[PDB]
């Protein structure tokens, strides 16, 4: 065992590595894998490269780079790009962990195909002979970082968002529910537009360009009427940001419109319902007793939901759900209604602190684990659950 | 329904 | 050894405390939850079984059921999972430290009492113990020796006639009918309004509503005539949820299920008829004591306008010579606690208990032969 | 000459003649409104594509149940249906013929007044009726006695009967119906690995569920035997050609009528209840009640369900006596054929509502008519 | 009860 | 995915 163990989050955007203990991760890198790649129009060839390269190294050198992304949505497409990846971070200029006598913490989507989990479990055994692994889910990662045994998780992120409410501590799974929105697609919407804009941009390198001018200048709104009024009644809220080419670029009013797809997924071609209304309908659909403590009780998990001005928007819709479906517009009654959005600081990372805080009292005894030695047994698997 | 249950 | 404890299995509610006493040191209904869902967080192992208050703070992810019904105990083992709380958790007296003094309704099976006793006995090793009946205690709690007792209880509604200083056990008659079928009909009511209740947690809800917005109507037509008239009788109540549901016709239409069993499709008669009956079948010289005294108890007779409506039915139905008057007193709902203390203080009753020596010598038929 | 039956389905519309064997008219309750601009102005564009229609050009549709779990949401949407089945399906106007009503027990007062109320004055139909899904499955089944199953779309109910007269103490009815089999069945289907959220796939998941579905006569058995899975596994083809393997699946999503505790309802299986309603009733109808189960609905045609049905309603009930179960093979229609036969009734003919004493007396009146 | 009746 | 979506 060497009482060694390292939590990491293999999600789909970005991948976080640590060891148990840590208030904060040790390594941050993402997950971006390109072959080496000779543009005809401009640039040649400058410092050292290698025929496979990813982690932080790329978000660098992308531009001689054909970057690709191996996972979206938590869902296994190259079974070989994840494998060099795994290589990659295990190796021993990111990790330099020793496989036979370690352990690992991971944490899989919810309501996802066992196969993923299943190739995952054999690759970690076989290839890389692990002794022993977990996988968790997000609730218990989320919610044991600062000690709240009952809530509604909203967690969002690069795939898809996921929601896990718990009341009390035990579980609720048929309350969970899925939509296929997040990071990467509302990034390929602030494309569509910066496009009709006039500018022509390709999918290999540009799209992670985009990534920054999103983290900069895009930003949600309160009323959608009032923005919209503002932003064709003047013309203040426009923003431009340097490009590594020096080009310059406007943008006003893409950056507001984007985000609205989480509230109407109308935009990008999807029957959805709205992540406001989705959870009322989610909460309603439960018990009554359990209504006022989930309400009472919520976080904004996840880094995609570090738009500035999501709480505002989302405490308003509920609000304006709880007064239309149950009061009927009875204003009188709606005052004494609270809400209280759990929005931690630390938003960017706060799977890898449930990891490091489970391992930490999780290790002295070994009934936790799936050990090496069931592996080898047949009729196995679904250890735990 | 109007109270408990949705219809 | 200095007092003694009495404990009431009361069919939705237990009462217990010390002999002595004017008021109960433990007041909790009889819930026996347990969880239905699967549980995934791992710092806690808590508690399988959950009882008492507990239970209904946390009745929304419990299948909560009532250990005892209609006054016939069902599972042995809720039951003495209650005691055993009741005993430690909130009283934090040990079994052997004082007896304890038990009450069950009438004409109940002879296996129920050998059960409890052998349980009694055998487990907690109690030194004495005694069973008795709540009618008779409640007499000694309203400080009487004549009249009729109305023990309408959560699950069972009772008749006794006493006269001074014996009982007529062939004139006792035993109604089903109570608080539980009151709520399932209230329930089935409201889902004809438009509002929908099956769990159990809705059921206590439905309880609490029931609780706090009945009350009976003197004349039924009169009431439904005025509710035609729809402006001045609807209530608003407010639910944890913040949705509120307003109340008309039902506030009056439940209760009356008592003088009507035909609602429910019960085919037998009211506790008015039943009570006309009981002291019909008595003696005519202590017909006239009877009717002169009617002690009624137990927590399904609250209802305002209760003890008016059964006066006017009495007298109806009652020859119109003589004088038939209802008494009420506002502590009905403690009173079988309150006369169990005083029986067990009472000097000459300190002999008639069970001790352990001669129930293991003679068996657990001997509570059958005493006192019936 | 003759009137007009309709079954408010709450996943289908029955309407037909009174006397015919066989309804004239069968299309699912959609009424669906476009989700795009709205950009052609050329050919056939409509506000809203309701009807039989929808089910073809789903695609690009937003459909909605108008009736949810037995009790109507939307009545805009209920008064189109009623349109366009009174017009371009059946082509007979309200006013030469009466109408029949069907609805399940226990329903709220409100939406029978609002029925009642809307038919007499929209369409001004001479007269009508109100009566229950059960009743008219016992009169289609020709008996007199016994105890009904009427699991539909949207509700599942019981009513015991005794021979001319009926138990309303002892009627007991569960929300659980097809749709939350359907959502469950999406539910797995996601763990398979197959994907489906919007409507038009609600739609396809229907259709696999009413073609590839089946009831276990033991689950542990059949798990095991899947565990061995090489004879059970059974592919469908998609609109795109897409072929999907379902295992399990076919065995599990039904069992959950038996154990609601999947979907995390704190309920009884249809086992369970039908056993508490008839020892609820007496002790001697007991026995009448045993010896005839009729059952209707279109969520009980799945093969092998009155086999498990009688397993355990014997070992549940003492193993002294004989219990009987009776699947006709035409029960999806039942009720539409009852409510025919109790129209064709001569008695029947005097205890019609007309417009004169409902205008007088108020809808009040539909409440006192039969319950 | 046992017979008759539920309780 | 496998079917639906295309992860
Ligand atoms: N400041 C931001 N603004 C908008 N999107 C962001 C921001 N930070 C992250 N994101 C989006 O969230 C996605 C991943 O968030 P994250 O939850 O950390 O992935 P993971 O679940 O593997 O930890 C990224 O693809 C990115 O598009
Ligand atoms: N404040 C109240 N108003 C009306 N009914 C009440 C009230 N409190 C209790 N009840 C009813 O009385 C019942 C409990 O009274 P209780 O005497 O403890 O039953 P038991 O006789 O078995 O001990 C409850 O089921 C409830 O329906
Ligand atoms: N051949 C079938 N096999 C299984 N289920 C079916 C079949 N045909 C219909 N169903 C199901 O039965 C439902 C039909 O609606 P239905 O049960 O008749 O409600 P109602 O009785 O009120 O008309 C559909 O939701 C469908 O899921
Ligand atoms: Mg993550
Ligand atoms: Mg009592
Ligand atoms: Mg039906």
């Amino acid at each position: 065992q060497g009482r060694k163990v390292v939590v990491c989050d293999n999600g789909t955007g970005f991948v976080k590595c640590g060891y148990a203990g840590s208030n904060f991760p040790e390594h941050i890198f993402p997950a971006l894998v390109g072959r080496p790649i000779i543009r005809s129009t401009t640039k040649v060839g400058n410092i050292e490269i290698k025929d496979l390269m990813v982690g932080d190294e790329a978000s660098e050198l992308r531009s001689m780079l054909e970057v690709n992304y191996p996972m979206e949505n938590g869902i296994v497409r190259n079974w070989d790009d994840m494998k060099h990846l795994w290589d990659y971070t295990f190796g021993p200029e990111k990790l330099n962990i020793d496989t036979r006598n370690c352990k690992i913490l991971l944490t899989e989507p919810p309501m996802n195909p066992t196969k993923n989990r299943e190739k995952i479990v054999e690759v970690m055994f076989e290839t890389y002979q692990f002794s022993g692994v977990y996988v968790a889910i997000q609730a218990v990662l989320t919610l044991y970082a600062q000690g709240l045994l009952t809530g509604v998780v909203v967690d969002s992120g690069d795939g898809v968002t996921h929601i896990c409410p718990v009341y009390e501590g035990f579980s609720l799974p048929h309350l969970t529910r899925r939509l296929d929105i997040a990071g990467r697609d509302i990034t390929r919407y602030l494309i569509k537009l910066l496009l009709l804009r006039g500018y022509a941009f390709n999918h290999s390198a540009d799209f992670e360009t985009v990534r920054m001018i999103k983290e900069k200048l895009c930003y949600v709104g309160y009323n959608i009427e009032q923005e919209q009024k503002l932003a064709l009644e003047t013309t203040v809220l426009v923003e431009s940001y340097t490009l590594p080419d020096g080009r310059i670029i406007k943008v006003g009013g893409e950056r507001f419109e984007a985000p609205e797809a989480l509230f109407q997924p109308h935009l990008i071609n999807v029957e959805g319902v709205g992540v406001a209304e989705l959870l009322f309908n989610t909460i309603q659909a439960a018990d009554i007793d359990t209504r006022s403590e989930f309400y009472k009780h919520i976080v904004l998990s996840g880094g995609s939901t570090m738009y500035p001005g999501l709480p505002s928007r989302l405490e308003r819709e509920l609000k304006q759900l709880y007064l239309e479906r149950v009061l009927k517009g009875d204003v009188e009654k709606l005052s004494k209604f609270k809400i209280r959005i759990e929005d931690p600081p630390r938003r960017k990372h706060m799977v890898f602190l449930g990891g490091a805080v489970l391992a930490d009292i999780m290790k002295d005894k070994d009934n936790f684990w799936m050990t090496r030695q069931e592996y080898q047994e047949k009729g196995v698997r679904v250890l735990e659950k | 329904w109007x109270a408990x249950c949705p219809a | 050894e200095t007092t003694a404890l009495v404990c009431d299995n009361g069919s939705g509610l237990v009462k217990a405390g010390f002999a002595g006493d004017d008021a109960p040191r433990a007041v909790f209904p009889s819930i026996v939850g347990r969880p239905r869902h699967q549980g995934v967080m791992v710092g806690m192992g808590q508690k399988d079984s959950y009882v008492g208050d507990e239970a209904q703070s946390k009745r929304g992810i419990l299948t909560l059921k009532y250990p005892i019904e209609h006054g016939i105990i069902t599972n042995w083992d809720d039951m003495e999972k209650i005691w055993h709380h009741t005993f430690y958790n909130e009283l934090r007296v040990a079994p052997e430290e004082h007896p304890t003094l038990l009450t069950e309704a009438p004409l109940n099976p002879k296996a129920n009492r050998e059960k409890m006793t052998q349980i009694m006995f055998e487990t907690f090793n109690v030194p004495a113990m005694y069973v008795a009946i709540q009618a008779v205690l409640s007499l000694y709690a309203s400080g009487r020796t004549t009249g009729i007792v109305l023990d309408s209880g959560d699950g069972v509604t009772h008749n006794v006639p006493i006269y001074e200083g014996y009982a007529l056990p062939h004139a006792i008659m035993r109604l089903d009918l109570a608080g539980r079928d009151l709520t399932d009909y209230l329930m089935k009511i409201l889902t004809e309004r438009g509002y929908s209740f099956v769990t159990t947690a809705e059921r206590e809800i439905v309880r609490d509503i029931k609780e706090k917005l009945c009350y009976v109507a003197l004349d039924f037509e009169n009431e439904m005539a005025t509710a035609a008239s729809s402006s001045s009788l609807e209530k608003s109540y407010e639910l944890p949820d913040g949705q509120v549901i307003t109340i008309g016709n039902e506030r009056f239409r439940c209760p009356e299920t008592l003088f009507q069993p035909s609602f429910i499709g019960m085919e037998s008669a009211g506790i008015h008829e039943t009570t006309y009956n009981s002291i019909m079948k008595c003696d005519i010289d202590i017909r006239k004591d009877l009717y002169a005294n009617n002690v009624m108890s137990g927590g399904t007779t609250m209802y305002p306008g209760i003890a008016d409506r059964m006066q006017k039915e009495i007298t109806a139905l009652a020859p119109s010579t003589m004088k038939i008057k209802i008494i009420a007193p506002p502590e009905r709902k403690y009173s079988v606690w309150i006369g169990g203390s005083i029986l067990a203080s009472l000097s000459t009753f300190q002999q008639m208990w069970i001790t352990k020596q001669e129930y293991d010598e003679a068996g657990p038929s001997i509570v059958h032969r005493k006192c019936f």
